[PDB]
């Protein structure tokens, strides 16, 4: 009943969660997290589920992530300024809140650079954790990765301690040593640094989490070390849709359902996955523009201090760095010509994204026209028999049986005969699919509108 | 009993003691000007500046405020033994605020559609500023030892009636 | 002729000095100014003046300290700070 | 030569000083006061004195930029801004108020002094700041300043002369008195306008302390979610001058940290001949180029070795560049702690957050030989709104609620306290429209951006957006009737003919360039060209034409479907054929699901030219029959390598929710009152993200040679810098297209436009529809 | 030799020289090619007579006639559909609606734009979009629409109304930023700062800017209400004066416009965009189905979009290099013979302890969220009423 | 005037209150014309003047010999923070 007050554009196509192929849950009152997610299910969650079972209500738990439905805004019958649901809608946007470009550092060492809304990440932003081992660049919604974005995860690989027998063995087998490609001063400095670190550590040598036997017990193998990457669609901070998944430059693609890769494509073909990967890459590039805010915590703590940053105070030798038409009268120094050329090309493409792209691609008006005028299923469809075998040469599929015409809306079937004047004359077939029969005697012979077709 | 004799240039007794009745009109300017708060920030600070004075009153019982008007009207506007320079300023400050009150009532009587609108606030900011600066200039005139002849109502309305 | 105009304007001077002696300032200034005046050239002159130049010779003394404590403060601050390696106890334990 | 003259500092100074003549401001009020009393012999003296004072004030204001005493005298913003208003008010109220020499000196001094208050300018002061912009980058500063002042003087003289001559070329006494009348009006208007805006250590605004930068000068919200407040401020930098290398040249930074500079000077005073490098500061530094060249050579050597390793029977994954970690013993898999690792945590060292071994730099600092907490304002704290304000509603309820706040500080509604008309304690009555929602008393309330007064008449508060609330005709008509008929639950048997069916079938396959129209229109005007044979193969393949019964041939190559066990209907169709030789439509519940796939295909084609995945049914049934527990505590063990060695019931229950809603119409007695918790996603940590990202490969593991791109060997963060350093000085084709999707030039622009306007455009993620216009306006229509 | 060594050397040479693939003779030939017909010299009378009889037989088949009539009918339907949507909802937007040319479709016909016809339809679209957007912003329940479902709220609101409203919005906001050529961020700026930059030629209409309530960086021209706020008459006068002076300095005649400022119509811009896309597709076709080269194009790395990290990636070591930079470290090593990295690390730790004692972090990104303000006072009223009820009656 | 007697006490000139009222009305009308009265900006920006001063003297010092110390850094600590936090609203 309370929901009936908040649906007043009167949606004609009746969209529902089944059409999105997603499973939602109500969410017990004593639950704090926004979903089920058996990964993070604690003892209190199990107690709540058991209580709901004992009461006689289905908890709605699954082997995967299950979102919880969000509530409707409350209508206070005292304000004299709301008095309605449209009152609530107009009150919501009267609040003095705006998107803010921020740059924060958190106690655990993570950081975020991008736009926020009501102290929650909204829009484009960059999230970094574990000293760069985890990096996300994409769109956000209510502090959740949602939309298009790219995530990078790295598992560290073995590096030999200088002077050790493991280094000698790895050199003997021909593996690459990173410290061999540095200037001698830097190499000696790094050797002394590693010696100092080893001396400071004493006997406190650690075993990382990705070496635990529980990985072998649960999955049959330990996770492999290298580069992990995903570029596609996100929802509820989980991969959801078509995307591309990479592990050490090995490509996987398909449809993802809340972090789970489905075995079938289910509509996410190679082309659609490539399109969504490109969209995610472009979104990550857009989100990267909010990195290194000159007044953020990150810049003050570690960021560069020599960047110009001033709006309109350019030195005589720095006027070329400015945008606008003023740089057309100042030459680029010889040290920067190629880089400036490539940067100018990229900036021109970015500007043409606004100036020229709308004149080539459909816009929201045309998109709405197409959405209201498209035909999902054709009215008439042809049917035939067999994969057309021919047991004289290997396949050479050659059709011999005449096809038939099916009227998909009404489900009727259309058949034709051969006459002299008008090629083939076609008629209604009273029998049809799923089983209809019993003797042909009389026909219908729907007319031809050739006189009306040609005027 | 006296006064006649009548002075030539008033001393600074009356110059200080005659501009007191300009106190409450000075602090009562913003009562009906909250619609102009969207227009001028200084009207916000003026409220908190006059808050201490309106808090000073109230600790005195209401009979004091209700009897101040009668005491002024029939203790200073009656009989002759008082400077005509001082009773004039008393009657200047005693019903200068009656016009403000009348404007306030005719403002509340009007519907809220035209009060909070773009016309009411523009009218009220001008009214408030003009009234405040009129009060300030009257105070300056009192401190200068001369009358305060505001154009329209002063001469007639406040020289005819206070004759005794 | 300046004397005439000055003796006229002194009347207005006394006028508004008493006027803003008799405003809200007058209501807390019964206590304040009465204490100030009942021993004018007396107790307030000798007690409130000290508090008056307390701020003056105060920031004078802070500027003097800035003169005197700017020599080696950073060195001792760095030395007297614990890290993964260095600590004041280690320094003072062995010369 | 007329070319060197143009390219001169003097000419530029004159040119950009002449432009400032097109401005005006309050500074001309006393210039007009010069002419109000020009009647008489002294009027000429008055006029010349006022003009000379104005010119001298402007000249002193110009000179104060580079002269140290004048710069210190007039470099105080707070003092001048505070003192502006009293001067104006006094000057008004007492302009109302020896011969003439004293008056002449007084008017000259007044005109000189008035120019030093840094008045505002109508319509804006941009033209004045253009002169500063060109001052910054010019070479000879004194010549430029004198040229600009001379140009401004010339323009002022010129426009005064021309206006005067044009006025004397072609009521008058009424205006002469009216200007005297309106000087006071203009002065009063200026006083009101300023009143709406007024509120080398010798700089002393420290005595003021009246500005109170910690107060709220903006009509923003008050963040009181539970109690915490003290939210951080966006601005976290400072103002401090220092000389630093920008790219390879010496530049001055106006936002340098003070502690860094203090430490730099302290350590510089201890060692000689380190900063006396004595080479090109303003020009590029040879050290920069040498470092770049060395890095480039090392990178090239490493890249070439990595590539050469491929040709010796090595897998790509065995030569990929990956972040490494120092290992101490592979037998026990014992590594160094990640905090002490120079590779994983090297940069993050030297930065500590609170929730044999003899240092030699200590010896250098103390000037001592080798042996066998003061803070003078160099600290930086996170700026927060330290003021804790409260609303009027916070202390209105009860005769006994005393934290003793004298002033709330936050305006609220007009609610009252008494309700009774005994036993019940307190409820609230407001019943009015509120224009001061939650504003802070400090803010001016005049620049709110969400609530405005838009119309002449208005009674409530409205958001600005919400407030203003010939022979082809027959077949076309039949097509319209048919398409409208599918909406209803009925079809007319005789409405559709054979021609309509053929038209619908033909409209499936599409063509864009030639078409029957182009081919037949180029069929005429013939015997001059030829027709290519490829289109013949195209027509034969599609059955349009070839070279009996062409209708069947056309209705034979229209993508027939495959083996729906045709027998069922075919056994009825054929005998129907020889024996005649002689209204409700399906619902299609999968329509909405197919719509999204059609949209995706449409998008891809535009840019480039049994209900829930039954695989999950057994999984869900097995889990719901007997749930299993994921041991994530054991899997992520030692993730951080530092192991080393009824009132009360209701109030306490609600503390577990960051946000919640209470709604009106215990178990059923609490079933009449609705509690709606709001759950926030704050569980995003590194551990969960890593587990989710790396679980996919593990789960899906137990169930030109190949288009090699050499730069994929390097790490994503290193390939970019390698290229920058260099620049300083059937499924195979599908996979290749997937890998190189962004290589074509137009793809970036097209994908950016699609991301702007084609996906998630109404779900609260993008503001482009309301903020960004769709088409440009500068092109000629 | 070596199959991969040759590829690596080719990549190095390409990155050193960076050739162009979009202007080869093959691509140009494929651009102005013959999609139909292969006009050539006549191969005697037999070939021309064979083509004549082929054309006669082609124009006699009833299938061809039916296809021609169907194409004509489709063209007529498209024309009438375009005619039925020539006016937008608001009368003041008619010129803007009619000025923009239509986008070609898959069949080569202009794509119609849907026009809102009635007040009820506009209200429905406005309310749907506003409800969905606002509920998404504040974490309430929204309808399960697909990511691709479009709602055209801009036409329902009106373009000029949006321009006016957001001009008013912009006039009360500050704290702007823009990107220079290298991609660094310059600011913060006020409206007066933006005017000053615009008048000097430092900032033009094509400069990418970021404001208060926008989600991504956009050019100044595209933002609603920003051009009227900045480009006043005096700002335009100053910009024109600067351009004139610099043009005279460089010897360019004053009447010659600046680069990128030539007057063009909508049709010319659309033609240029379509031609560029066609050229790219022809480049793709000439090489097969793949883009030529072994080195990814520079624009695919987003060098400009990552300009703010250029200094960070240019120099990167395994030490903080904050209080003791590398050069100062080298000088210290010259002065102090046996200098080890741990001493430098300890000094850096001590200095970072003196300033920012333990501070320079904030709480996680969900601890300062309040939600709609009115809900809190509504909850307070509800709890007061509940306390009244629970005790009495 | 006089209805009981005053010999020479001055009478205030009436044009003052007329001027006050006319100015108030004109200010209201002008504000109606241009509501954004806070957008008016001063002729100079103080930080810009300081930057120009420091730039000129720094260039003059580095032209010959010796380093240059900035006078802005010697300003008392809690005036620089005050300007940094108050300039966008008070001194745009």
């Amino acid at each position: 009943f309370y929901e009936d007050l908040f649906d007043f554009p009167r949606d004609p196509e009746r969209w529902k969660e089944q059409d999105l192929r997603e499973i939602w849950a109500d969410g017990p009152l004593e639950m704090t997290k926004p979903g089920w997610d058996p990964a993070w299910a604690d003892e209190d969650d199990w107690d709540v589920v058991n209580d709901e079972i004992q009461e006689g209500r289905d908890p709605g738990i699954q082997p995967f992530y299950v979102p919880y439905r969000k509530p409707y805004p409350a209508i206070p019958d005292n304000h004299y300024d709301i008095e309605n649901a449209k009152g609530v809608v107009e009150e919501l946007d009267r609040i003095e809140e705006f998107l803010q470009w921020v740059s924060y550092i958190f106690p655990d060492g993570s950081s975020y650079e991008g736009t926020v809304w009501d102290d929650l990440a909204q829009g484009k932003g960059v999230y970094i954790a574990e000293n760069g081992l985890v990096r996300y660049e994409g769109e956000w919604l209510q502090n959740d990765m949602e939309g298009h974005g790219v995530i990078d995860v790295d598992i560290p690989d073995i590096e030999p301690i200088p002077g050790s027998k493991l280094e000698a063995k790895m050199r003997a087998e021909g593996r690459i040593i990173k410290r061999d490609y540095m200037t001698p001063e830097d190499r000696k400095w790094l050797e002394m640094d590693v010696e100092d670190s080893v001396a400071l550590t004493d006997g406190n040598f650690q075993v990382p989490f990705y070496e635990n036997e529980e990985w072998v017990t649960q999955f049959g193998e330990k996770p492999e070390k290298g580069r992990y990457r995903y570029a596609g669609q996100w929802k509820h901070s989980r991969m959801h849709g078509c995307g591309v998944y990479e592990v050490n430059e090995r490509i996987l693609y398909g449809r993802f359902y809340f972090g789970e890769l489905l075995e079938e494509e289910h509509g996410c073909t190679v082309d659609i996955c490539a399109l969504h990967s490109g969209l995610a890459e472009v979104a990550a590039a857009k989100a990267r523009m909010f990195v290194n805010k000159p007044d953020g915590m990150i810049r003050e703590e570690r960021g560069p201090y020599g960047d110009p940053q001033h709006p309109y105070f350019y030195e005589e030798d720095d006027v070329w760095m400015a945008p606008g038409f003023i740089n057309q009268f100042y030459e680029v120094p010889e040290y920067w010509e190629t880089y400036v050329g490539e940067v100018d090309q990229e900036r021109e493409m970015w500007l043409n994204s606004f100036y020229k792209a709308p004149l080539r691609l459909p816009m929201p008006a045309e998109l709405e026209h197409w959405w209201e005028n498209v035909e999902v299923t054709p009215e008439f469809v042809l049917l035939n028999k067999e994969p057309e075998p021919d047991p004289n040469d290997p396949s050479k599929l050659v059709q011999k049986e005449d096809p038939v015409i099916l009227h998909t809306p009404t489900g009727r079937i259309i058949n034709y005969v051969e006459d002299e004047k008008h090629g083939i004359r076609l008629f209604w077939q009273p029998p049809l699919e799923e089983g209809e029969e019993v003797d042909p005697s009389k026909v219908e012979f729907l007319p031809l509108g050739f006189d009306e077709f040609y005027g | 009993f006296r006064f006649p004799p009548m002075t030539k240039k008033p001393q600074w007794w009356w110059r200080t003691l005659a501009c007191l009745p300009y106190l409450m009109p000075l602090h009562e300017t913003w009562m009906y000007a909250e619609t102009a708060y969207h227009l001028h920030p200084f009207l916000e600070d003026f409220e908190f500046l006059t808050y201490p004075f309106l808090g000073a009153i109230g600790r005195l019982p209401s009979w004091f405020l209700m009897a101040y008007f009668f005491v002024a009207y029939l203790g200073i506007v009656r009989r002759k033994e008082w400077p005509h320079f001082f009773r004039f300023h008393v009657v200047m400050g005693m019903l200068l605020e009656i016009a403000l009150q009348v404007i306030g009532t005719v403002s509340k009587w009007m519907p809220l559609g035209v009060y909070w609108g773009k016309f009411g606030m523009h009218f009220w900011t001008a009214v408030a500023f003009a009234y405040l600066f009129t009060v300030l200039e009257s105070i300056r005139c009192a401190l200068a030892g001369m009358y305060a002849d505001i154009p329209f109502v002063c001469d007639a309305a406040y020289i005819q009636i206070p004759y005794d | 002729g300046i004397a005439d105009e000055t003796l006229q304007v002194v009347l207005a001077t006394l006028g508004f000095i008493f006027l803003y002696t008799y405003i809200i300032t007058g209501e807390e200034l019964v206590k304040l100014a009465r204490d100030y005046i009942r021993f004018l050239m007396g107790r307030p002159k000798t007690v409130r003046l000290t508090r008056a130049m307390d701020s003056w010779n105060g920031f004078l003394e802070k500027m003097s300290r800035q003169r005197v404590y700017d020599e080696y403060w950073l060195e001792k601050a760095i030395i007297n700070t614990p890290t993964w390696y260095d600590s004041p106890e280690k320094y003072r334990r062995v010369i | 030569l007329c070319m060197k003259i143009i390219n001169s500092v003097v000419v530029v100074g004159l040119y950009y000083g002449f432009l400032t003549t097109f401005s005006i401001g309050p500074s001309y009020l006393f210039l007009l006061r010069a002419r109000v009393m020009d009647e008489g012999e002294e009027g000429t003296e008055k006029k010349v004195s006022a003009t000379t004072g104005f010119i001298a004030g402007q000249l002193m204001m110009f000179i104060s930029i580079y002269y140290a005493p004048l710069h210190l005298a007039l470099g105080r913003p707070h003092t001048i801004t505070v003192l502006a208003l009293p001067y104006l008010l006094f000057h008004f109220f007492w302009n109302n108020h020896e011969m003439r020499n004293l008056r002449i000196q007084c008017v000259f001094l007044n005109n000189l002094i008035f120019q030093l208050f840094n008045h505002f300018i109508l319509p804006s002061s941009m033209l004045a700041r253009l002169v500063n912009i060109y001052m910054f980058r010019c070479n000879n500063k004194m010549l430029f300043v004198t040229s600009s002042f001379v140009g401004w003087l010339i323009g002022h003289i010129l426009f005064m002369k021309w206006v005067g001559l044009v006025l004397v070329w072609i009521l008058v006494s009424e205006l002469r008195n009216s200007m005297a009348r309106i000087f006071s009006i203009l002065l009063f208007i200026t006083c009101v306008y300023y009143l709406g805006r007024i509120p080398l250590w010798f700089e002393k605004p420290f005595v003021t302390l009246v500005f109170d930068y910690k107060r709220w000068n903006r009509p923003n919200r008050y963040i009181k979610n539970d109690k915490i407040e003290n939210i951080v401020r966006n601005e976290m930098s400072q103002y401090f001058f220092y000389t630093c290398q920008s790219d390879g040249k010496e530049r001055i930074s106006f936002t340098y940290p003070p502690n860094l500079s203090t430490f730099f000077e302290m350590i510089q005073k201890r060692i000689p001949s380190f900063t006396k490098e004595k080479k090109t500061f303003d020009q590029v530094s040879t050290y920069w180029s040498l470092i770049h060249e060395e890095k480039r050579e090392n990178l090239k050597k490493e890249f070439l070795n990595r590539i050469e390793a491929l040709d010796k029977e090595w897998s790509v994954e065995n030569i990929l560049e990956k972040t490494t970690r120092f290992c101490y013993n592979e037998a026990k898999k014992e590594y160094l702690p990640k905090i002490y690792d120079p590779f994983l945590h090297g940069i993050s060292r030297g930065r500590i957050k609170k929730l044999s071994w003899i240092n030699k730099i200590h010896g250098l600092l103390l000037k001592i030989n080798y042996k066998k907490m003061d803070f003078p304002e160099i600290n930086k704290k996170v700026p927060r709104w330290s003021y804790k304000l409260i609303s009027e509603l916070e202390e209105l309820e009860g005769e006994n609620e005393e934290n003793v706040p004298m002033e709330p500080g936050i305006r609220s509604r007009k609610a009252k306290r008494v309700v009774v008309f005994d036993e019940m304690a307190l409820i609230r009555y407001s019943q009015q429209s509120d224009f001061r929602r939650e504003i802070i008393k400090g803010s001016m309330r005049s620049q709110r951006r969400k609530t405005v007064i838009w119309e002449f008449f208005q009674a409530k508060v409205h958001s600005p957006l919400f407030f203003d609330r010939k022979n082809t005709l027959y077949f076309i008509s039949t097509i319209k009737n048919l398409i409208s008929n599918k909406k209803k639950m009925s079809y007319d048997l005789c409405s559709l003919s054979q021609a309509y069916v053929f038209y619908k079938l033909s409209q499936i396959k599409v063509s864009n360039f030639c078409k029957l129209k182009a081919v037949l229109e180029y069929n005429i005007c013939i015997t001059s060209f030829f027709v290519k044979n490829k289109i013949k193969v195209f027509f034969q393949e599609h059955g349009i034409f070839h070279y009996v019964n062409q209708w069947k041939n056309w209705l034979r190559s229209q993508y027939q479907y495959n083996l729906p066990q045709i027998s069922w209907a075919r056994l009825v169709t054929q005998n129907w054929k020889n024996k005649i030789n002689k209204a409700d439509s399906l619902l299609n519940p999968k329509h909405n699901v197919k719509k999204d796939s059609i949209y995706n295909l449409f998008c891809y084609k535009s840019i480039h030219s049994f209900f829930f995945f039954p695989e999950f049914f057994l999984f869900s049934s097995t889990y719901k029959m007997k749930p299993w527990v994921i041991p994530i505590k054991l899997l992520l063990l030692n993730f951080n390598e530092n192991i080393n060695v009824t009132e009360a019931e209701l109030d306490l229950f609600l503390t577990r929710y960051s946000r919640f809603q209470l709604r009106w119409n215990k178990l059923m007695k609490k079933g009449i009152l609705i509690i709606e918790p709001v759950r926030l996603s704050v569980q995003n940590d590194g551990q969960l993200i890593i587990y989710r990202t790396i679980g996919i490969s593990l789960v899906h593991k137990n169930k030109n040679y190949d288009f090699f791109v050499p730069e994929k060997i390097l790490s994503p963060k290193r390939r970019r810098e390698f290229r920058i350093l260099i620049c300083f000085n059937k499924d195979k084709n599908n996979l290749i297209n997937l890998k190189s999707f962004l290589w074509p030039n137009f793809k970036l622009e097209d994908l950016a436009c699609m991301n702007r306007y084609w996906f998630n455009t109404t779900n609260g993620n993008h503001f482009s529809m309301i903020r960004i216009r769709m088409y440009t306006r500068f092109p000629i229509p | 030799p070596g199959p991969y060594k040759q590829i690596a050397e080719q990549f190095l040479w390409e990155c050193e020289n960076i050739p162009d693939y979009r202007h080869t003779p093959e691509v140009d030939k494929l651009l102005n090619e013959d999609p139909v017909f292969e006009k050539k010299e006549n191969p005697s009378t037999e070939e021309i007579e064979a083509e004549q009889k082929w054309w006669e037989s082609f124009r006699a088949s009833p299938v061809v006639q039916f296809m021609t009539r169907a194409e004509e009918i489709a063209d007529d339907m498209n024309k009438m559909e375009l005619e039925d949507n020539d006016t937008p909802y608001r009368k003041e937007d008619k010129d803007y609606w009619r000025a923009i040319p239509h986008v070609p479709g898959f069949d080569g016909r202009p794509m119609p734009r849907k026009a809102i016809k009635s007040k009820e339809e506009s209200d429905d679209k406005f309310w749907d979009f506003m409800k969905q957007f606002l509920f998404g912003l504040w974490g309430f329940r929204q309808r399960p629409y697909p990511p691709g479902r479009p709602i055209d709220v801009a036409q329902a609101i009106g373009y000029k109304r949006l321009e006016k409203r957001y001009y008013d919005f912009i006039m009360k906001t500050g704290g702007w930023w823009y990107k220079d050529r290298l991609g660094r961020s310059r600011g913060p700026c006020e409206i007066i700062t933006l005017k000053t930059a615009y008048g000097a030629g430092i900032i033009d209409r094509d400069t990418f800017i970021w404001g208060e309530d926008m989600d991504e960086w956009a050019p100044i021209h595209m933002v609603y209400g920003l051009e009227p706020a900045i480009a006043t008459w005096e700002v335009r006068l100053g910009a024109a004066a600067t351009a004139f002076l610099h043009k005279l300095q460089k010897g360019i005649p004053p009447w010659v416009p600046l680069k990128g400022r030539e007057p063009k119509t909508y049709k010319q811009l659309q033609k240029e965009a379509i031609e560029s896309k066609k050229r790219d597709m022809a480049v793709l076709e000439a090489n097969g189905g793949v883009w030529p080269g072994v080195r990814t194009p520079s624009h695919a790395l987003f060098l400009w979009a990552s300009g703010s990290e250029l200094t960070t990636v240019l120099e990167s070591d395994h030490m903080p290099n904050k209080f003791i930079p590398k050069q100062l470290r080298l000088e210290l090593a010259k002065v102090i013979p046996g200098l080890r990295p741990w001493e430098v690390i300890s000094i850096e730790q001590a200095m970072d302890q003196i300033s920012y004692g333990g501070e320079w972090y904030r709480e996680p990104l969900g601890t300062y969220t309040t939600g709609p303000p009115y809900i809190r006072e509504w909850n307070r009223s509800v709890m007061r009423l509940f306390r009244i009820f629970y005790n009495l009656s | 005037n006089a209805y009981r007697g005053d010999p020479g006490v001055p009478h205030a000139d009436a044009d003052r209150f007329v001027n006050i009222w006319i100015g108030s009305a004109a200010f209201s009308v002008l504000t109606w014309v241009n509501p954004y009265m806070w957008q008016l900006s001063n002729q100079f920006n103080y930080h810009d003047k300081w930057m120009l001063f420091e730039q000129y003297h720094w260039k003059k010092a580095r032209a010959k010999k010796q380093p240059y110390e900035f006078k802005w850094n010697k300003i008392p600590k809690e005036v620089r923070d005050s300007y940094y936090y108050n300039w966008p609203v008070y001194f745009p």
